[PDB]
């Protein structure tokens, strides 16, 4: 078929498929942005009560809510790919996944634009300034030109130290792993 | 182009092309590895991505790892410089003595001869030993099958008929050894270089020896006869001469192919074999045939599992078979060499229109009268030789004869009973049975024809014994 | 203690890494299903948050399948899963001797720590065809059964298949027990290094086992991995290989090794098991595609090495078990169709009073006449010969009488030689007192003797063979032939022995 | 080597156990209610005999 | 001798670990991160 | 925490967790159950969800019903409390008698004794059965298995060895009785009653009870064998006794697994049973080992589905077992009850070493002939016994006497023969097969050895036949 461009990440199932077509196709034409805007205004637009209800109820002809689908894209003037997609969830049945379309291509349009997600779980509260230099070191992971996305957690589950996660990649020195390494290597 | 894996599920790999993808049973190399990894397609599940099964152990390979797609089917060396050597099914040697130099490549997937290809004359292969050429002869382009199992002669009757053929028709041979035992990969090796039908010294061998071993995996002991069979295409094709081909076993052919259906998901037939598994054994058998050109003979070895002829496998396999050679262990206690047993041997060719009157009248007499010696020979164990009278005992005589002169002293077997090999050619066989079921040597001591040729160093025995 | 825990607790290590991870999806059965390792290498070993291991083994294009070594109660849909990079690997060397290490060469022994130097992958391939050189010398069983009739090369697969308690591992045991006289003498030719896998067993059964080893002091030249019927799936899926590694390091040092695997029908239901969560396609009794890989791949390790690999070698005495002499179920085929031999047992014969229960008429070893010493190739082959044609025509026996003298005798020498080849438990004996003992029998030396004495006679023939005329034995044993001097002192002996009782 | 107080912490803990030692600190009843069962099934497997002399055999003669 | 010295090294550990746990609530949090925030430094320079 | 059930398919409720799910094996309270129902976790089945076997009946169930993690496995009470007190699966008296008061619980899912705890001692047990303890001694402390289909005589034998061994045992007693007859199970806590084992009135018990008869759902059957298990550990652990530990069956365990195993998504296995078979019976099988804490005797009654020994079942059993007694139907049909089969039948404490050479001699000497009688029938079948020979008559008559010799009559049969019960002391057994095997009796009738205890009964028997002839 078509020669189509992959995404930067890889997302599998339903979602994943849908997902990759919407990418691959956006990517030609350029639209990617516009398209990530569309797809976060029909996130809400399938979250109205009636639209939300009409749209889970299994006894409303498929071309009923497809033909309702393309009105209220009309209405929202939406590009012509977001449209499609959203007629192509309609009649495809698969529409009860939405979300799990939009969001994965949120995943995939980050990673297009380079924020590598992080966490910094830490054994109890954080000053910021001690946040400030956490950024300003794991900025020294990243490769050239990526950016941060750190989401800070508070955690005295642990003992102390702390866990960081950058995309993968997962550095754990908490003191509570630490003694549970120690009476192993002890036992 | 280069697709990337993206499955690992035990030897089934899956690989995911995009540019385009590579048309069934396509040979991909894996990028990274040390050992030579290939792969085989063997389906397209869509999304640009295709089911590889693998020809070699598949630890350590990563999800990513980029597979390059070689352009055509597993391809070989297929030169005369393929003969004397052992190469894996991919057609890498495993001698340890390099590279197998060669200037011709042959894929091993080629479709089987044409309709107007095929030869239309059942001809007679003459193998140059008595009991096999008189009364199971072998036919060219047959599909021979050799029953018995070991400490029988099995393997010293496949290097006679080796040399044998490459001395009489001047024809090349091969050996594909699906499923072979290490060790007895080595020891077969190194009785082929005792018996000289591998020469290390002159490049003058016999035998293009090919080896799938029992650990390799399932996906490369399915593909280990068909590197024999293109060895032996390549000698036959483009050198237009007659060829053998052993494939010791051909139910580890059946084996490997239901393991591989199985890994690829497919519904079990019906004994746990796979549903493809008469044409598997089709488009295998079915480039054994002798065209304008060449031709190919096979003598594949069989195990019948459980004794159930029955069986699937060798059901499908004995719906090819024009003949069969049924070495048996209670002929080798008497000393008969070859075990051949002359009433369990069958042969499609056996019929008058074929061989001859006169080969078949003197086969079917042979056969008769042995049939009556193993009958009379019952009454004799339970009552006594007093029992018969001479009408009886006239056949005994002959019968004991002729038992006696179906044995050979093969040319490798040389190490063991130091007697010179004899190829005695097909009318010297002929004659000399017709003459002794003529009573024109009844007299003659039998330890007179016991291991000998022609009938005439029979009578020569007798005369040098008998003084 | 207090000063010792100091420098246990200084010799660690504290030291912290930047690895890779994936979490835990799902868990059940056994088998996690990690998300994410996206470099992961199939078949590697990754470790849970909580401290158990896993081998990924079935990398889905959108999650790695492992299987957890141990309950997975430790284990929940969220935890942490961080990849090691290595290969399933274990430890080897000659630390490990007279240890007892389970699946993973982790010493379930207490007894102190393994302190093996070199570790060895355990997915290794076997030697190519060139390496291997032909099977030679013998591997003495000190079973007179096996030893004699159905010989065992060093170098060679033997399966010792049979039914449910026939003596299987009796058999074996007696083997590990017999290789102490050369163990404890001087030549290293003739050193074998047993090795002992416990699939499937109760660790009840392997601590008795060990206790038979320590007092018979076999112990010192033994390994005994162990994977018992409580360690989960991969752990006795994995417990061969890592014996065939052990084995390995000595085949390719030089040395000659043994391996025992007991059962290897307790290892492929545990890859069943295995595959079957994991999802993988079935095939016939359940077994998945790789039933035969799977051995194949193991039992094509044990070769023997030529003198240019160093000579060292790696005997296989795989023990199956068959339901009720089934031999054409799956797993018996599959493993029968891959090694030299067989060494069926029977329990009409193990009732019969014919133990060990041999059944010479369907126990075959493809090697035959080598891996023989030349004595007791003289011996063995006339005593197979009229072992033969006694069984062809036992079906007599109940009448006997009545019949021609020609079977009678036959089968008067067949009862006797039937009986000499008894043996009891534990009770291995040299080559040269089994040569003495079925020269007494194959030449006539008994026929006159009635065969309930036979066994007598026999024990008391060694006493008065070992405690008299050691001289002679050493003669035949430092020569492995029977001079005509030899043969015919042994013929006086036989003679005055019996004149004298 | 002082600089991961987690070493620190197990060391002086240790040190306080060791000055503690002039008796097994927080040893509980069921520490010696163990001790009891297993010495006694020691002394079984060990014998009755008295523990402290070389019990006398006065050998005794065909 | 060998089973005292056994039991009272496990009993030793139970009361470390113990008091390793109670202890551990000391106040050290600070120093805690600056030594972590350092050995992220050197692991990131190492990176590199 | 609290989730939600989400789905409930036949005995499996898939129950769905907004809070930190529950690890497996954890015991999951149903809210707004008449009768207390929990749930056993035993799968994640990604995206916060779980999977749990029922152990009551899942009727009335509602999707949407919330469900409290209790935090740990299912909890029993265990102790000298709950001697002569049935439990449930769950450990809850269903004997109306009262709570059990007890001080400790234990969780049912432990972990088996390690490599170095193991005890390598052995030594005989006298069952006073004259074929038990003659060809298949039992070991003291170690696993026993009386295999054999149905109505071939395990519970009768379970029955025997409960008389005579519990009574004339120390320390406690456990019966977890698994899948069978809940006829059996009152029939047992009766004779229990009478013979004072288990005392209504005062704490002078010594058999517990547990009981997950055979109409329960199959999750509870898969878990009694672990509840009545659990108590007979603790007895053995905590209380530094010897237990005695009967189960019957132990095949319904494997069997309630297998009806189960499917609808949690598993491939099925050879025969149907699910892919986990040996490994689950693996881990229970080996919490029951004699360890050198204590010492446990169980006795274990094993189906075998239609007299086929080849069964994965009772085929991977054999393996977790010292000694195994084979009933066979073969036998029982002969009126030689017990029906126990001479040649099946195997221990491993049967080596001269730990039995001598006159009881193992006499032992080998008794299989030789029987045998050898097997192999003659072939023959008897064509000629007819007249044509035999001389010599072999002899090993005819013997091998039928022998034969008829290795019956008795039990103490507890005393209702279906009408006989008085009989015990051997093993010396005695030993004596009569010698005897018998020598000729010393070759001249007194057959049926004089029919349901006879020591040989002097039978020569009483003979006596008392020839008298009336
Ligand atoms: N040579 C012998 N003489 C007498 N008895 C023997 C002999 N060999 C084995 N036995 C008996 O056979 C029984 C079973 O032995 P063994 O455990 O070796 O067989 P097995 O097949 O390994 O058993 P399982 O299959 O249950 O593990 C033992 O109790 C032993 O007494
Ligand atoms: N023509 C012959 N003359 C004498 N002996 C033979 C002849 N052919 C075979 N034999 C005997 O049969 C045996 C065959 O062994 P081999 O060919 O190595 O394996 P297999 O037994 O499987 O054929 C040889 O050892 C040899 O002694
Ligand atoms: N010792 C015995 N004497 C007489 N009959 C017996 C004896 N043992 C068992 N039976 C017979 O077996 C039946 C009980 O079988 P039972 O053991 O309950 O079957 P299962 O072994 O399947 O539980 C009784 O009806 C009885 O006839
Ligand atoms: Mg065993
Ligand atoms: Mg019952």
């Amino acid at each position: 078929f078509a020669k189509l461009v992959r995404p930067p990440v890889q997302i599998y199932g339903i979602e994943g498929r849908y997902a990759t077509a919407l990418y691959s196709a956006a990517s030609k034409q350029n639209k990617l942005e516009q398209v990530e805007k569309e797809l976060l205004r029909v996130g809400q637009i399938l979250k109205e009560p009636k639209m939300a209800a009409s749209l889970l109820n299994p006894y409303v002809k498929r071309s009923v809510k497809v033909k309702s689908l393309s009105d209220m894209t009309a209405k929202e003037k939406f590009s012509p790919l977001t449209s499609n997609l959203i007629n192509l969830l309609a009649e495809n049945g698969r529409l009860t996944n939405t979300p799990a379309v939009i969001s994965a291509f949120s995943t995939m349009m980050s990673v297009h634009r380079g924020e590598v997600p992080c966490t910094v779980t830490t054994a109890s509260a954080l000053d910021e300034a001690t946040l400030t230099e956490l950024k300003t070191v794991l900025k020294s992971f990243l490769s050239k030109g990526q950016v941060l996305k750190l989401e800070v957690k508070i955690d005295p589950s642990i003992m102390g130290g702390m866990i960081v996660r950058i995309g993968e990649k997962y550095v754990d020195m908490s003191a509570k792993t630490k003694i549970q390494k120690l009476s192993r290597a002890m036992r | 182009t280069t697709g990337r894996i993206v499955a690992v599920i035990g030897a089934v790999v899956d690989v995911q092309f995009d540019e385009g993808l590579p048309p069934i049973l396509n040979a991909l190399e894996v990028q990274g590895r040390e050992t030579r990894l290939v792969l085989e397609v063997a389906q397209h599940l869509g999304e640009s991505t295709v089911r590889t099964i693998a020809m070699d152990g598949t630890e350590g390979l990563v999800r990513g790892q980029k597979v390059l797609d070689s352009g055509a089917p597993i391809r070989i060396p297929v030169g005369p410089e393929t003969l004397g050597r052992i190469m894996n099914v991919i057609g890498e040697p495993i001698d340890e003595r390099g590279p197998i130099k060669t200037k011709q490549f042959a894929a091993i997937h080629a479709e089987a001869p044409e309709f107007v290809e095929m030869s239309v004359e059942q001809e007679i292969l003459v193998t140059g030993i008595k009991v096999v050429d008189l009364l199971a002869p072998y036919a060219k382009g047959g599909k021979i099958g050799l029953f018995g199992g070991a400490g029988v002669g099995k393997t010293v009757l496949i290097m006679e008929l080796i040399n044998n053929v490459a001395k009489a028709h001047g024809g090349y041979s091969v050996f594909a050894g699906v499923g072979e035992r290490t060790r007895e990969g080595n020891d077969l090796y190194h009785e082929m270089i005792e018996s000289g039908v591998i020469n290390l010294k002159d490049a003058t061998s016999k035998v293009a020896l090919v080896y799938g071993q029992m650990n390799e995996p399932p996906g490369a002991r399915a593909r280990v006869a068909l590197t024999g069979l293109t060895v032996a295409e390549y000698f036959r094709d483009q050198e237009g001469q007659d060829v053998l081909l052993f494939i010791d076993n051909i139910f580890r052919f059946t084996q490997a192919g239901s393991e591989v259906s199985a890994l690829l998901g497919r519904i079990p037939s019906a004994v746990g074999y796979q549903p493809t598994l008469a044409t598997d054994m089709g488009t295998m058998q079915e480039r054994i045939t002798t065209t304008k050109k060449g031709s190919i003979t096979s003598v594949q070895a069989i195990y019948v599992p459980a004794d159930d002829l029955t069986d699937p496998a060798p059901a499908t396999t004995f719906a090819h078979l024009d003949a069969t050679t049924v070495l048996s262990r209670a002929i080798a206690e008497l000393g008969i060499y070859p075990a051949v047993d002359p009433l369990d041997s069958t042969s499609r060719i056996m019929d008058p229109n074929i061989v001859g009157s006169e080969h078949y009248d003197v086969a079917r007499g042979v056969q008769k009268i042995l049939q009556d010696y193993k009958s009379l020979q019952d009454i004799i164990a339970i009552l006594g030789m007093d029992e018969l009278s001479e009408e009886d005992k006239l056949t005994v005589s002959r019968a004991r004869k002729i038992q006696r002169f179906l044995s050979q002293p093969f040319q490798v077997a040389e190490v063991f009973t130091g007697h010179l090999g004899k190829l005695v050619p097909l009318k010297e066989t002929i004659k000399g049975f017709q003459q002794i079921l003529a009573g024109e040597y009844d007299h003659l001591p039998e330890q007179a024809f016991y291991m000998v040729g022609p009938i005439e160093e029979a009578v020569a025995k007798a005369d040098k014994l008998a003084e | 203690v207090s000063s010792i825990l100091e420098e246990r607790i200084l010799g660690a290590d504290t030291s912290v890494d930047l690895e890779e991870t994936g979490r835990v999806l799902s868990i059940g059965d056994g088998i996690a299903r990690v998300h994410g390792l996206r470099n992961v290498q199939a078949e590697e070993m990754v470790e849970f948050s909580s401290g158990l291991k896993g081998m990924s083994l079935n990398l889905e294009p959108d999650n790695v399948g492992v299987v957890v070594f141990g309950n997975d109660k430790l284990i929940k849909e969220g935890d942490i899963v961080k990849r090691t990079g290595a290969i399933v690997d274990v430890p080897v060397g000659e630390e490990l001797l007279g240890r007892v290490v389970d699946a993973l060469g982790n010493a379930i022994d207490g007894k102190g720590p393994i302190g093996s130097k070199a570790r060895r992958r355990v997915g290794l391939k076997a030697p190519g065809i060139i390496p291997r050189i032909s099977v030679r010398e013998p591997m003495q069983t000190g079973i007179k059964a096996v030893d004699s009739l159905v010989p065992i090369g060093r170098g060679q697969r033997e399966l010792i298949i049979g039914d449910r308690q026939t003596g299987k591992t009796s058999i074996a045991i007696d083997t590990i027990i017999n290789q102490k006289r050369f163990n404890d003498g001087t030549d290293e030719k003739k050193k074998l290094y047993c090795i002992y896998v416990a699939i499937g067993q109760k660790r009840s059964t392997v601590a008795q086992l060990v206790k038979r080893l320590t007092d018979a002091d076999a112990m010192k030249y033994t390994i005994v991995v162990s994977a018992t019927a409580s360690d989960a799936a991969p752990l006795q899926y994995l417990a061969p290989y890592s014996g065939c590694s052990m084995g390995e390091y000595f085949r390719d040092n030089g040395k000659h090794a043994l391996i025992i695997y007991d059962d290897l029908s307790k290892q492929a239901v545990a890859y069943r098991q295995m595959s079957l969560l994991l999802r993988r396609p079935p095939g016939r009794e359940a077994y998945p595609g790789d039933v035969f890989y799977l051995h194949s791949r193991l039992l094509e390790r044990a070769a023997k090495m030529n003198d240019a690999f160093g000579g060292g070698s790696l005997t296989a005495l795989p023990v199956i078990e068959t339901q009720a002499g089934d031999v054409s179920a799956y797993i018996p085929t599959n493993v029968i169709s891959i090694t030299d031999g067989q060494i069926f047992l029977e329990t009409e014969l193990f009732y019969k009073g014919i133990r060990p229960a041999i059944n010479v008429g369907l126990s075959v070893s493809r090697v035959g006449s080598a891996a023989q010493t030349r004595a007791m190739k003289q011996v063995a082959g006339t005593m197979k010969l009229e072992l033969a044609q006694y069984r062809e025509v036992a079906a007599f026996a109940q009448f006997g009488s009545d019949l021609d003298a020609a079977t009678q005798q036959l089968l008067s020498r067949g009862v006797r030689l039937t009986e000499l080849l008894k043996q009891g438990q534990y009770s291995p004996m040299a080559i040269e007192e089994q040569v003495a003992v079925i020269y007494a029998g194959v030449r006539g030396y008994l026929d006159k003797l009635e065969p309930s004495k036979i066994t007598k006679f026999e024990n008391a023939f060694l006493s008065h063979v070992i405690s008299q005329h050691q001289a002679l034995l050493g003669k035949i044993r430092t020569d492995g032939k029977i001079s005509e001097e030899s043969d015919a002192k042994l013929k006086e002996i036989v003679t005055n022995f019996l004149a004298g009782f | 080597d002082p600089v991961q107080k987690l070493f620190v912490d197990k060391i002086r803990e240790y040190r306080t156990k060791r000055q503690t030692s002039g008796g097994p600190v927080d040893a509980g009843p069921e520490y010696q209610q163990d001790l009891d069962r297993e010495l006694f099934k020691l002394k079984q497997m060990y014998g009755k005999a008295d523990m402290n002399t070389f019990p006398n055999f006065t050998f005794e003669d065909p | 001798q060998n089973m005292m010295r056994q039991k009272e090294q496990e009993h030793m550990i139970n009361w470390v670990e113990k008091r390793v746990v109670q202890s551990i609530s000391a106040q050290q949090e600070k120093e805690t991160i600056a030594k972590c925030i350092a050995d992220l430094k050197l692991l990131s320079k190492k990176a590199q």
